[PDB]
């Protein structure tokens, strides 16, 4: 059982494992496996905080992270040169208005 | 009111937009972006509606640039969205693209003729053929990323924000987007032991959307190809033929796999997964369903050319929903399938 990490999976289950046995298996145990429900009316299905790539950092709240020292530093850095280089090839073809003066 | 504040904060984030666009409404949202309808005036054309895509500011510059490179290199032809311009202030990037007025997939699903289904799939395959020729694996093919205007017969595959490159991709920037295990005797049984439980987890690509991921994605195959997009196209086709959307409804990858096995069969899925290095064990066998019977029972055979769907439709569906990614039909091959007779 749980104390010795040894036993058998309670059914029903699905178990997936890499064939070379290098990685942890992954499991699905549900009370009810999926069932195709044809009676439910169409179009219903017949079966009816994050990470910042710039800072390499998980965050608890997005707006607080966007204000962190790490992120503001990145946001104002030269790291977007790769973006700007592509933008410089695009052609601006819209009408641009002067800022409106009250 | 919430959209109103979102719009106000978008002008604040990228102030140049205020002198070019009138931002009207939010028209789409995903994990990595929000898309707005705006109006603009062209220097040498009429007034135009524009889609403004605001990328999440946690996006890495290389990922932003790779999306732009997909749009400029591969887009603008063959039903693939292109790009007009792009505006940046610091970490806030807004991509400006032509707006295409488009249907709600859910609303029109059971108000489409069979012939419109054929035209929709043909045009989806034209877009997929185009992006796959450049070695782009889109990863997020689904109705909300395939704009359809029925009256104009216009189509646009959108959103390269999750794409990955094939080994020989023509989108250069996609190449740069971001306790030893022992064997055990639990293999291919219902057993667990401390050996297999204590191994590190396999990591494989899975960016996408619930219900559209191919079996090799759900089972963490490290070597994914453009075939994953063909699976997703098959899921769209399954929705069109069955009248059900979303077809799959799963809050995790293995639940999605279990639903696929109720459609395509557990033994069949197990056999295919072995060819890509995955052992799948189900506690109870589930039979494969006949695709014609399943779709017609779910849709209710009725008016629209729907009383006489040709065998070729379900044959094509079988090839798109091929559980084996190596044999699964390609977009170039799908365009040659007899389902599309009398259209070339
Ligand atoms: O990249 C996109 N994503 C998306 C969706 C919304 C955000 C996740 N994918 N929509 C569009 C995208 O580009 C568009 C161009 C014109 C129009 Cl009308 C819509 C879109
Ligand atoms: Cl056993
Ligand atoms: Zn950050
Ligand atoms: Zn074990």
């Amino acid at each position: 059982g749980p104390g010795t990490r040894t036993g058998r999976l309670k059914k029903p289950f699905v178990k997936v494992e890499d064939m070379s046995q290098l990685y942890r298996p992954f499991y699905l145990q549900l009370t009810n496996m999926p069932f195709i429900n044809y009676s439910i009316q169409k179009p219903c299905s017949p079966f009816d905080k994050g990470y910042c790539e710039c800072c390499l950092q998980k965050y608890e709240d997005l707006e607080t992270h966007l204000l962190s020292e790490q992120h503001r530093n990145f946001a104002q850095s030269n790291q977007y040169q790769v973006v700007d280089d592509i933008v410089s090839k695009l052609v601006f073809d819209f009408v641009e208005y002067e800022k409106d003066t009250p | 009111a919430g959209v109103k504040k979102d719009i106000e904060k978008l002008y604040e984030a990228v102030p140049q937009l205020s002198n070019v666009f009138k931002i009207e409404d939010k028209i789409g949202e995903g994990t990595f972006s929000s898309v707005y309808l705006a109006t603009a005036q062209l220097q040498v054309g009429p007034e135009e509606k524009i889609a403004l895509k605001h990328l999440i500011p946690t996006s890495h510059p290389i990922r932003i640039a790779a999306e732009l490179q997909c749009l400029t290199v591969a887009g603008g032809q063959d039903n693939v969205m292109g790009v007009k311009y792009c505006f940046r202030k610091n970490d806030h990037v807004v991509i400006a693209m032509p707006y295409l007025e488009h249907e709600s997939f859910l609303d029109i699903l059971n108000s489409l003729s069979f012939q419109e289904v054929r035209e929709y799939m043909l045009n989806l395959f034209k877009a997929l053929k185009r992006i796959h020729q450049f070695g782009i694996v889109h990863r997020d093919v689904k109705p909300s990323n395939f704009l359809y205007n029925r009256r104009l017969k216009k189509y646009a595959l959108v959103d390269f924000g999750l794409a990955q490159g094939t080994h020989d991709t023509k989108i250069e920037l996609l190449k740069f987007v971001q306790p030893a295990s022992l064997t055990c005797d639990c293999y291919a049984t219902d057993k667990v032991c401390s050996i297999c439980l204590s191994r590190r987890q396999q990591v494989a690509p899975r960016a996408g959307t619930p219900g559209f991921r191919a079996p090799e994605v759900l089972t963490k195959c490290p070597n994914q190809t453009t075939a994953i997009d063909m699976w997703s196209a098959g899921v769209i086709f399954l929705s069109l033929l069955s009248g059900r959307y979303p077809f799959y409804k799963a809050s995790d990858d293995l639940t999605a796999l279990a639903q696929i096995m109720t459609i395509r069969g557990s033994r069949e899925t197990i056999q295919a997964a072995k060819t890509f290095g995955k052992s799948i064990l189900c506690s109870k066998e589930v039979p494969a369903q006949d695709l014609r019977k399943l779709c017609e029972r779910l849709r209710g055979a009725g008016a629209g050319g729907w009383n006489e769907v040709p065998d070729e439709a379900y044959d094509l569906l079988d090839k798109l929903l091929d559980l084996n990614p190596a044999s699964r039909i390609t977009a170039e091959e799908a365009l040659l399938h007899p389902f599309f007779k009398d259209m070339s």
